RNA sequence: UUGAGCCUGGUCACCGGGGUCGUUAACCUUCUGGCAA
RNA sequence: GAAUACAUUAGCAUGGAAUAAUAAAAUAGGACGUGUGGUUCUAUUUUGUUGGUUUCUAGGACCGCCGUAAUGAUUAAUAG
RNA sequence: CUAUGCCGACUAGGGAUCGGGCAAUGUUUCUCGACUUGCUCGGCACCUUACGAGAAAUCAAAGUCUUUGGGUUCC
């Protein structure tokens, strides 16, 4: 939020989650984040280079988790052949 | 209700004013225009009862509230007991509530009426303690 | 017997946000259910909705985007003066920047807001945020 | 299906007649072609229907019901004793 | 020549009912099922309309009451149409009067019928526009800024000579009405229903 | 699950669903037309015919009404449209 | 849910998206309408005719073809019957009960489902008579049930 | 009776409002003034 | 300077037609109309001021038709 | 007595069970039936879990309620 001087004033800004669009508690310990690397041709792995995506407790808990990485990463292109929209 | 002979009192009724003679033929029919909007209707203009006691060919004049009302008690000559419904409102609960009133008002023979028929009425000064008001116009239910 | 089918898609819209689904079916449709889903998208608490037109009252599949926390009806539909949207905004908004109440006012079904700038008040539907 | 059902299709569009000087008449005529005779009759009018019939080469047939079951079947406020049906129509009871 | 071409329409365009009219006279000239179908045979009013390429449409208002005759005749008529009209489309469409909606000082007891209603007619210009391929599905798309998108989902059979007509269907019916039309066949996999 | 395509559901989804709840209810029944084992006539029957059919020429029962589709029992071959 | 049962079964017929006759039914529309006339001659159900095109004429639903109803063509012709069916069914089923009622006299359950009988074949016929298909006095009589039936 | 295309004078590129043009019929209608096919 | 608002419960009036209510033309017993023929009345007028009939005339109302037009019945609710 | 009013909508996983229907170039039986498997509708229920509720015991309703309003009787 902002005054009326336009600077933003907040302890901080939480975390929206990647799959449901919820944001993220202090105490959220059930939620994690993962990070995937970029690989090129032949493996090794661009050091410094990676995606993150952090899936909220709520939805680990109800064993979601699984398929919104699957569908996260099926969007950004790293993964393929596995999330179907149809259905 | 029921065309009867219009002589059916132990005194005999005409019309106040209203004179024969022998150079005109006999005489003639005296009604008036309650205003308003309202039309006289045919029949009172071409009829033969008498009725004080009415808006047309009487001496009762129309001024005052114009109200609307259904009829719930026809069973009574030349008079008839109409319903008034509508919602009041309970600031409380901020809702309404169904609340009924009966009227009490005078007909002409020139309008036939039952059950329902929709009666439009006029206040024409008090009449029998209870009726202030004479009806004007009619919507049927079965025109 | 269905005595109102906008809280039947309401109740629907929020059960599915809670559940955390993107998507929502919602039978039957009206027109009253269309005007209020155009409020909501167009202050941006709901992506795009297609109407599917069977023989039918039809049906809706809405997408949601998240961001609301409750959306709900208001029955009976009292009427609602220009002085009482102040109360409806205190008594059922989170505030007074956040929250929109829905008037099916006589000059169509829109924001509370909205209403107030037109100057005219109606009838209260719901309420999102 | 039922005598009941195809007396019913038989009333709409059919030739039938009622009581007993007036099945009489018709077996008499000839053009009676289908009888039926309520389960409470007295025997001898039964027979001397039966009879007649016969001689008249017309179909008798004495279903289950009084005459008072027989008349409402009939569509009718009274009782019949006997029906006299010269005309099926478009019905299939013969 | 010999009469049959003020007989066939009401009203004198410049030159497109004329046109019309002796192409028809030409065409009703064949003998046998041809003239006896044709000799019942009226028109009203034509439109020119325009896609997003170069090809031109022409739009014809039939009248209601004789579309018994054009459910087998347009069938086999169309491509002798197409071809006699120097390469232009033939959208066969029916004139429909509406009513207004009474508003609350125009009291009218004459009422309005349901067949004669607006959305009854556009129902029955969709219809009548894509005669053949009957409608089987319909969407309506409204995405987040507002626009509504309809999609008419047609049938999968007798998709020919039609799938190059439905880009002038939709030109032709965002003419007329407003809507933005996408026509889109489906693919039936396999067997079944 | 989370992200289902409820616009365009499965093909075999559909089918594994009752006629009622599909995203656009309609009838999986079907008219066929019967050719008699021994003639060259037509007729059209329903697939849960209530009545028993009856062909105009030299042919037996056409079909039996059960609970659900009706039983076919003479050689005859059917075309579905 | 059921009207005068715990039931919630939702059987019905799901009528197709399309609204035209098929391809190979040449019904022509006039063929069809002199069928049901036949078949409304004898006194058959309106709904009995209309299973008996679907299933032996092997007609599709009757209004994509005629373009009317059944009960409406029926009527249009002339051929209209005096009550209306679910009327005359109910009646029908009313006066069976009682019929079995005066003769077995211990049956509380029969009665039972002859009051229920008597409710919906009282609602029905308030609705018809406010909707004016009926004329206006048709008071529903016990001893002539026998006489509204046939 | 809904969609689209308009302009317009107006304060915060928006908004409120006024309407035909026509698609789709343009203030349904009653009476009047001049114009009268 | 000695303001302004509170007013609407109930009543009068202007504007809007979203929401919710009764009817519109089903045995067409319907907008039908410088309308194919007629009835019946009033004189709002002139025929000499008053009274009376005719009816050109201005008008209310009514009797068999006359096709002006696309002539009229919402889908048929995972309601009944 | 289910110490738990009625109607309507939504809400998770499994396996049994009654009635009906659909499909099986599956088994079996002197034209159909018996068994098995899959799908669906309508019931009686059971196990796990608790997003959710409660004061807790517990509850697929006693959930969708301080984010409080689908309709309606009794108390
Ligand atoms: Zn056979």
């Amino acid at each position: 939020m902002e005054n009326e001087a336009g600077q933003l004033v907040d302890l901080y800004v939480p975390r929206k989650c990647s799959a449901t669009n919820r944001i993220i508690q202090a105490k959220d310990h059930a939620s994690v984040q993962i990070n995937v690397c970029a690989v090129d041709a032949e493996g090794r792995q661009i050091p410094g280079e990676k995606t993150t995506y952090a899936i909220s407790g709520f939805v680990r808990s109800k064993g979601e988790s699984d398929d919104c990485i699957n569908r996260l990463t099926t969007q950004d292109g790293l993964l393929e052949g596995v999330w179907s929209y149809q259905r | 209700a029921t065309e009867l002979v219009v002589q059916s009192e132990r005194a005999f009724q005409k019309q106040p004013h209203i004179f024969q003679n022998a150079k005109k033929g006999a005489g003639r029919r005296w009604y008036k225009d309650v205003g308003l909007g309202f039309k006289t209707p045919a029949e009172a203009i071409y009829g033969e009862y008498v009725d004080k006691k009415c808006p047309f060919v009487g001496q009762v004049s129309i001024r005052g509230r114009i109200l609307t009302g259904t009829v719930v008690s026809t069973k009574m000559h030349r008079t008839i007991i109409i319903r008034r419904e509508y919602l009041h409102f309970i600031p409380k609960y901020n809702r309404y509530e169904k609340r009924h009133k009966n009227l009490a008002a005078h007909v002409s023979p020139a309008f036939r009426i039952n059950e329902g028929d929709v009666v439009t009425v006029g206040q024409c000064r008090p009449l029998s303690k209870t009726v202030r008001f004479n009806v004007l116009r009619v919507v049927k239910h079965t025109e | 017997v269905r005595q109102s089918v906008l809280a039947d898609c309401l109740n629907n819209i929020v059960n599915a946000e809670r559940r955390g689904r993107r998507q929502v079916l919602i039978r039957p449709s009206s027109k009253v259910i269309v005007k209020f889903l155009t409020v909501m998208q167009k202050h941006g608490y709901i992506d795009e909705f297609t109407e599917i037109d069977d023989h039918r009252s039809g049906k809706i599949v809405i997408q949601l985007n998240g961001r609301i926390n409750k959306c709900g009806v208001i029955s009976p539909r009292f009427n609602v003066k220009l002085k009482d949207i102040e109360k409806w905004v205190n008594q059922l908004l989170p505030s007074r920047q956040v929250g929109v109440i829905v008037l099916t006012t006589s000059r169509g079904i829109m924001s509370h807001n909205e209403a107030r700038a037109k100057d005219a008040g109606g009838k209260i539907l719901g309420f999102f945020y | 299906d039922t005598i009941n059902a195809k007396l019913a299709l038989t009333m709409k569009s059919g030739k039938y007649v009622l009581g007993y000087k007036s099945t009489l008449k018709t077996l008499r005529s000839g053009k009676a072609k289908l009888i039926l005779i309520a389960g409470n009759c007295p025997p001898l009018r039964k027979s001397e229907l039966e009879y007649y019939a016969m001689l008249s080469k017309a179909n008798v047939h004495h279903y289950a019901g009084t005459n008072i079951d027989l008349g409402t079947a009939c569509g009718k406020l009274f009782r019949v004793g006997v029906l006299a049906i010269t005309d099926a129509g478009d019905s299939d009871i013969l | 020549a010999l009469n049959k071409i003020v007989k066939r329409s009401s009203s004198q365009p410049t030159e497109t009912d004329l046109l019309v009219a002796q192409c028809l006279y030409d065409l009703e000239s064949s003998s046998k099922d041809m003239a006896k179908e044709l000799r019942p045979l009226q028109i009203t009013s034509a439109r020119e309309v325009e896609v997003g390429g170069g090809k031109k449409a022409i739009v014809v208002f039939v009248p209601q009451p004789l579309l018994k005759a054009f459910h087998k005749c347009q069938a086999r008529l169309t491509r002798e149409l197409e071809k006699k009209f120097a390469d232009r489309h033939v959208i066969f469409i029916a004139q429909r009067r509406i009513l207004p909606k009474p508003g609350r000082k125009s009291r009218v007891t004459q009422k309005r019928p349901r067949s004669r209603t607006l959305t009854a007619v556009h129902n029955a210009i969709l219809e009548d526009i894509v005669f053949p391929t009957e409608i089987i599905g319909k969407r309506t798309r409204q995405a987040t800024d507002g626009r509504k998108t309809i999609k008419v989902f047609l049938d999968n059979r007798d998709a020919n000579t039609v799938d190059y007509k439905l880009g002038s269907f939709s030109s032709v019916y965002h003419k007329l009405t407003g809507k933005n039309v996408t026509f889109e066949f489906p693919v039936a996999t396999g067997e079944g229903l | 699950v989370l992200a289902v395509d409820l616009l365009n559901p499965s093909h075999e989804s559909e089918m594994r669903k009752h006629k009622l709840k599909q995203l656009v209810q309609g009838p999986r029944s079907f008219f066929m037309d019967v050719k008699c084992p021994g003639c060259f006539n037509i007729t059209t029957v329903f697939s849960h015919a209530q009545t028993v059919v009856i062909c105009g020429s030299c042919a037996s029962v056409l079909c039996q009404p059960t609970g659900g589709k009706a039983r076919l029992m003479e050689g005859c071959s059917f075309r579905r449209k | 849910g059921r009207m005068h049962s715990k039931g919630k079964g939702i059987a019905s017929s799901a009528l197709p998206y399309v609204r035209s006759p098929p391809a190979w039914c040449k019904a022509d529309a006039d063929s069809v309408v002199e069928q049901i006339l036949k078949f409304s001659k004898k006194g058959m159900s309106p709904s009995q005719i209309g299973v008996t095109l679907r299933d032996s004429h092997g007609i599709p639903q009757v209004r994509f073809i005629t373009g009317q109803k059944i009960m409406r063509i029926l009527k249009a012709n002339g051929l209209a019957p005096e009550l209306p069916e679910d009327l005359y069914n109910l009646i029908k089923k009313a006066v069976s009960v009682r019929k079995h009622l005066e003769r077995n006299r211990k049956d509380k359950d029969s009665k039972f489902r002859l009051i229920l009988i008597e409710s919906r074949i009282h609602r029905l016929a308030r609705y018809y008579r406010k909707v004016g298909a009926l004329p206006p006095t048709w008071k529903y009589e016990s001893a002539t049930a026998s006489a509204l039936v046939a």
